[PDB]
């Protein structure tokens, strides 16, 4: 059938992995131990998507783990669920790309593909016909911004008609880690416009404010915001698992969504987000899940919307909803934010039911919104790298890994005329 | 095996215990010689220590309870000067609660007696008599001496008198209040006393 | 597998390293017997059944610090090879432990570190400990370090030097031996961590509340921040770093490794019930100028870098929310073309206490080392320790007499006028 | 002739054998 | 069965026999009765009521270590009339144990010899321990191989010679009868492995680390290598390796069988158990330039052939990967013509360990005998000794007066150099 292949790159791609597979393998019921549990032919009538059979009735995770630091996906084996990952997917390294993107590309990398390579094809050649790819990473890091996105650049050339969705973490504005971010980040979007189908932006301070101002939590650790992001990235890709009303894939949301191939960087939204505290006032209903869809503090990303006009969006809402009451108030949410929305289309909101609402809800909805908001965030990045290349800030560790002056400064012109587009656009 | 190898507590704690795990274990796997941490003795015997009323008091009294022991002398001025404040500690600590906290140990560095009594006097806490073999058994073992007379085995005096050591239920030492020491807080070093960790089991 | 081989070198990097082991065997449990009743891969081989060696090499010219291990209670917690003693002591000179007596310990002491490296590929760096002021603490601690960078090429070299102090100095030698270190350390390490002494002194005086402390206290405070430094290997925690990422996280040019340290809290047991340490309090502690281990005063220094490993049971927000009011403050001064100047590093379990220690139990703990446009004031006083004593040519025929060639002490200065005027340059 | 000399280093003194974590 | 001889010839002959038919006693549990309470064959015969008695000849022309062997502690164990003795010693001088006083016992020694070698088919071998710088040990050893080469001419001879150190030699006299003796050994003895006294001197102060060694001392070493070398004759190993086995696999050619020995580990009590003895390690300890029994550096020579002998606990696979890392080692250099050289010679049985001696139980050990061109400066050291006193006739008119011309000096000199010279051409 349809094949989807899961690639975790880097320490932030492995740890966030890591809770995707607890909210999927919790989604159609499979223990821990691989077995399965759940008793419903609906649950795993479509299992090959993710999943493979093993003649002891087990099903082995179609995901390849994926670094060169040897530590952080040993933790991912002795934790909670680890004992799904098949041993062989694993592709270890030993010196670590310490937070260099010229050395996770060119050089350390290098050695390490024609294993990573070897495995990817093994596992894609054996079914029918390939539908997708999944990259779980950062583009603040090493490893996963740079040795990650290689991988990335090798499959397309390889795989030309396919296509391939990431979900990335960039810098965030007020706290950042990783002193090198804006040679990190440059570096991986114009090598991500030119070889990625769709990437899905993630902001770590609109993380911080969710968990702050919805759910009422004082003090969790990266745990709860991974949740969050597990459950975003299933809420995209349910409707290929089970059937709906107005179904969807991943390229009927790519050929929906994205006017120009260009730009393809998407904002996420999920709902609902009411604390235990509130749970009780709210009576979950069609009209109150598009209100916190267009709620700028709910927004994934902290590029507030509200500057810049939404270009294009679509809304995977999940459960038994009904058809009129959705369609007619994703209408009214058109009409209701004239301005918020671009005027050189009509319609340009959007909307599929996926039959299965996720378990301990009964209501759910994702957003995935086109805006142009991201005119101000890839700004910041812009002015982030030109402060530190006036006169060559930390250029010596990229240049001692065959990097070039030149290659730099077409790096910076590439991902400026990226904003160039989305300011043209209004 | 703690916190001295040669000492008579210890010489009899390893007779005793291992005598027993002989006979069992040649009644029964058994570890022989038994580890210091499986050994069991019984610190106080039946009538060493009596308090404020004259009264023996068994061990399992002092259960629930911060207990140290304070080598002390009648005549030594350091513990002359240690002495009110030692008790105004024991005061207050005591008192500022709904629960008891911590108890003393008197062992007797004294010469006789009489000098004995008349310092015991001043006391209001438990106490073991000088003619009672467990003083220079004690003395012995937390190697509390104020003159080289009685042998030490390669070791030195871990202090002089006056001392209090914070005591565990085999003989621990669990911590030394630094009077007179590597550190010299004198009346001072009764303050790091973490009471809460150190109980009396 | 992954692992760092660690140097000591001079009497200061024995006696604190000396430190900094016995903490290693209580944070993995192991007896110093060196047996346990995936923790302990990045410090210890594993030797027949059940033990654990260290990988360390001791060295001195002078036996009579390393055999005082050889029968303390150490005794086969180490393996007796990589123990080494000289027959005669250096003696403060930069040019006997360079020239003379020197020379015949590194040619068996290179064999031994070839030894130890040769198990497993994928070494993270070399952590070799020495003072500056000393006489084998620097001559040996060079000709060492200078022929590892040629043999090994290309893996990371941490080296915490033991800083001569701005006002005490227990030494007339110093200048001389502190200058010459430093032209031959600049292309050779990777990332030098500057401590201090007056310093802990003026720490251990204010918060840990002890009035008279040695140099057995100076190196438990010492082997806390080494240990959370390498906490990241050790243990898991909810962020990790490494340590070939520092080189790329705090270095802006490759003569410009020069950092500082702090840690928090450090309290006394009989005070640490009044501190509940709170994750929005040790922060701002770590950026108070009296908590720092360097003894430079930051109020004319511009930050350029910082790299923050949070310790114990801490979440990641209050850390963010910690940082958020940190760069809105404008008490703590960052440079311009540096916008961004944080990494902020998580570990799971929180910090050791030694039994007998000064150490309170605490639950969540900070370390700091962070690239400060501080360090031009602790060379341009150098340099005047140096011309004002060099200005007949003091103590001259000492150095002369033993090895060196006259007027290199001036390209050693012309060297150090260069490392003066680029952090000028920076902080404009 | 000496009576003996019963001072202590400080390495000695508290560098002792702690228990050990598990 | 498979059955060889050992021969033992002069005061190193005995000595050395002494240490080693200790050893095999205690392997194979007989007691010094000769009773134990068929691996046994290859050193032992079997007589009536369970006795097993050596196949050993002992010959020395003075009565003072062999009579005194026949009253010491071994008294039943050994037949009476195999230890042969004499009337006066051949003191120091390779005519007198050569044509005056030698030939009155070599027909008694024959005839011992033929009465041992007749009592069963199968055997394997001669084995023959000699000193080079003796009396005796060179001149009666010169008359035993030409007459032995006569009568049992297929097979196989191996020598192991007490060859006097470059330093220290214990005779001037000794390189006459070492330059004497080369002439002999040459065209009859098969493989002759090449001992020297104060290497192992400095084998037993560093490994060992004792610092007044003796000659019972180094005789356990010398049990313990020829111990390993025939341990798979005795017992059952993954890779069989007999003594036929060794003449075609070191020497290449009929003139050049002159090859170094190394035994790993030689490790003391406290050492073992504090080590990992990895079969990666014992093969690095085993090839190091110091760690031979010759003191010949082999940094100026090439390997031609190298054997390793394998004795424990040791699988195939770590044997396989550990000499693969050998020969991609830049260090050792092997000479282009031989691309093959290295053998596996794997057992099962553990070295058996005498306590209340040196070593101890270690769980594997490895022993190589190896064929390298490093030879040449041993005999380069000999020939120019040689010259010097050879150039106005020293200690010449003692040799001329017993029977031997002058002459056998002179032919002696250019045999010693045209072996000289094949050594040269060899490695091209």
């Amino acid at each position: 059938m349809r094949e989807i292949v899961h690639v975790q790159g880097g320490q932030c791609g492995n740890q966030i992995g890591a809770k995707f597979w607890e909210v999927i393998s919790d989604e159609h019921g499979i223990d821990p131990t691989g077995t399965y549990c759940g008793d419903s032919d609906l649950q795993l009538e479509r299992i090959n998507v993710f999943y493979n059979e093993a003649t002891g009735g087990r099903f082995v995770p179609r995901a390849i783990l994926m670094d060169l630091e040897p530590g952080t996906m040993d933790s991912v084996r002795a934790g909670p669920f680890g004992q799904l990952f098949r041993p062989d997917n694993f592709v270890f390294g030993q010196t670590g790309a310490g937070n260099n993107w010229a050395k996770g590309h060119y050089t350390e990398g290098a050695e390490l593909i024609d294993s990573v390579l070897d495995v990817v094809r093994k596992e894609a050649e054996g079914c029918d016909c390939l539908q997708g790819f999944q990259i779980t990473h950062s583009l603040g890091g090493g490893t996963g911004s740079g040795m990650g996105t290689l991988l990335i650049s090798k499959v397309r050339e390889e795989y030309p008609d396919r296509i391939m969705e990431t979900f990335s973490v960039f810098p965030s504005p007020k706290v950042s880690d990783t002193v090198v971010e804006p040679y990190n980040a440059t570096l991986s979007v114009h090598q991500l416009v030119e070889n990625a189908d769709e990437v899905q932006v993630i902001d770590n301070e609109a993380l911080y404010d969710i968990c702050f101002r919805t759910l009422k939590l004082t003090t969790p650790t990266y745990g709860d915001l991974n949740h969050l992001v597990s459950a975003a990235m299933s809420g995209v890709t349910c409707c290929l698992r089970f059937p709906g009303q107005l179904n969807s894939d991943l390229r009927k949301l790519a050929v929906n969504l994205i006017p120009f191939p260009r730009l393809h960087f998407f904002l996420i939204g999920f709902a609902p987000l009411t604390s235990r505290g509130s749970q009780q006032y709210r009576a979950l209903s069609v009209p109150e899940l598009t209100q916190q869809m267009f709620d700028a503090k709910n927004m994934m990303c902290a590029s507030d919307p509200r500057h810049g006009r939404y270009l294009t969006a679509s809304a995977m809402f999940r459960g038994r909803m009904s058809t009129k009451e959705v369609d007619e108030q994703m209408l009214n949410v058109q009409n209701k934010n004239s301005s918020y929305f671009v005027e050189w289309i009509p319609n340009n909101m959007k909307s599929s039911v996926c039959d299965i609402p996720p378990k301990g809800l009964k209501m759910s909805v994702t957003f995935v919104g086109n805006s142009t908001a991201i005119q101000e965030m890839f700004k910041r990045v812009s002015d982030q790298f030109t402060a530190m290349f006036r006169r060559k800030a930390f250029l010596h560790w990229y240049t001692g890994e065959g990097m070039d002056e030149m290659e730099f400064t077409e790096a910076e012109s590439n991902m400026n005329d990226l904003v160039s587009e989305y300011q043209q656009y209004q | 095996s703690q916190p001295v190898f040669a000492s008579p507590l210890n010489v009899e704690k390893r007779r005793l215990n291992e005598e027993r795990a002989l006979m069992q274990a040649q009644k029964a796997n058994i570890q022989l010689p038994p580890n210091y941490g499986d050994m069991d003795l019984i610190l106080f015997p039946e009538g060493s220590l009596k308090n404020s009323n004259n009264t023996v008091i068994p061990q399992s009294h002092l259960k629930g309870k911060s207990v140290a022991l304070y080598f002390a002398d009648g005549a030594d001025p350091k513990c002359a000067s240690l002495l009110p404040f030692l008790l105004n500690y024991y005061r207050t600590m005591n008192e500022g609660g709904a629960n008891q906290k911590i108890e003393i140990i008197f062992v007797s560095l004294d010469r006789d007696r009489e000098a004995f009594e008349s310092h015991r006097a001043h006391m209001p806490w438990l106490s073991i008599d000088l003619e009672n073999p467990l003083t220079e058994i004690l003395k012995r073992h937390f190697r509390v001496m104020k003159e080289y007379e009685v042998p030490t085995y390669g070791y030195g005096s871990r202090t002089g008198v006056p001392s209090v050591i914070v005591i565990g239920s085999d003989g621990r030492e669990a911590q030394f209040l630094p009077i007179c020491s590597g550190l010299e807080e004198g009346d001072r070093a009764l303050l790091r006393w973490d009471w809460r960790n150190t109980k009396f089991a | 597998m992954r692992e760092v081989i660690s140097i000591h070198v001079g009497q200061a990097g024995i006696q604190i390293g000396n430190a900094c082991w016995e903490l290693f065997c209580l944070e993995h449990g192991i007896q110093p017997d060196g047996q346990m009743p995936d923790a302990f891969n990045t410090f210890f081989s594993e030797t027949g059944a059940g033990k654990h060696v260290p990988r360390c090499v001791f060295l001195d010219l002078e036996p009579t610090v390393v055999d005082e291990v050889r029968t303390g209670t150490y005794r086969h917690l180490f393996h007796p090879e990589q123990l080494i003693s000289g027959k005669e002591d250096a003696a403060n000179n930069f040019a006997r432990g360079h020239y003379t007596i020197g020379k015949e310990i590194v040619d068996l002491s290179l064999d031994r570190i070839r030894k130890l490296a040769d198990n497993c590929t994928g070494l993270q760096g070399f952590l070799m400990f020495n003072a500056v002021g000393g006489g084998t603490g620097s001559g040996l601690g060079c000709l060492l370090l200078e022929r590892l960078s040629v043999d090994y090429g290309k893996k990371s070299k941490l080296n915490f030097c033991s800083w001569p102090s701005p006002q005490v100095s227990t030494a007339v030698v110093e200048p001389y031996n502190s200058v010459l270190s430093t032209h031959s350390l600049l292309e050779h390490t990777d990332v030098a961590v500057m401590l201090d002494n007056e310093a802990i002194y003026d720490i251990c005086r204010r918060n840990l509340d002890i009035e008279r402390p040695t140099y057995t206290n100076l190196n438990r405070l010492i082997a806390q921040v080494i240990s959370s430094l390498t906490a990241s290997l050790r243990f898991d925690g909810a962020l990790n770093v490494d340590v070939t990422e520092f080189q790329t996280n705090l270095v802006p040019y490759p003569r410009i490794h020069f950092m500082l340290s702090s840690y928090a809290p450090i309290i006394s047991a009989e005070k640490a019930y009044h501190e509940q340490l709170s994750v929005a309090e040790i922060t701002n502690s770590a950026f108070e100028p009296a908590s720092m281990m360097a003894k430079c005063d930051p109020r004319h220094g511009k930050y350029m870098a910082c790299c923050l490993m949070y310790r114990g049971d801490v979440v990641p927000k209050d850390v963010n929310a910690a940082v958020a009011t940190i760069k809105t403050k404008r008490t703590i001064q960052f440079v311009d073309w540096c916008p961004t100047g944080f990494k902020c590093g998580i570990n799971y379990q929180p910090p050791t206490v030694v039994p007998g220690g000064d150490l309170a139990k605490v639950m969540r703990a900070v370390c700091m080392i962070s690239n400060s446009t501080a360090i031009a004031e602790v060379f341009s006083r150098m340099d005047h320790k140096f011309d004002l004593m060099y200005a007949k040519r003091a103590f001259v025929h000492w150095y002369v007499g033993e090895g060196m060639e006259e007027g290199e002490f001036s390209e050693a200065r012309e060297d150090l006028a260069a490392l003066e005027k680029d952090y000028e340059e920076v902080g404009i | 002739p000496t009576l003996p000399f019963n001072a202590q280093s400080c390495y000695r003194s508290e560098y002792v054998a702690k228990p050990l974590p598990p």
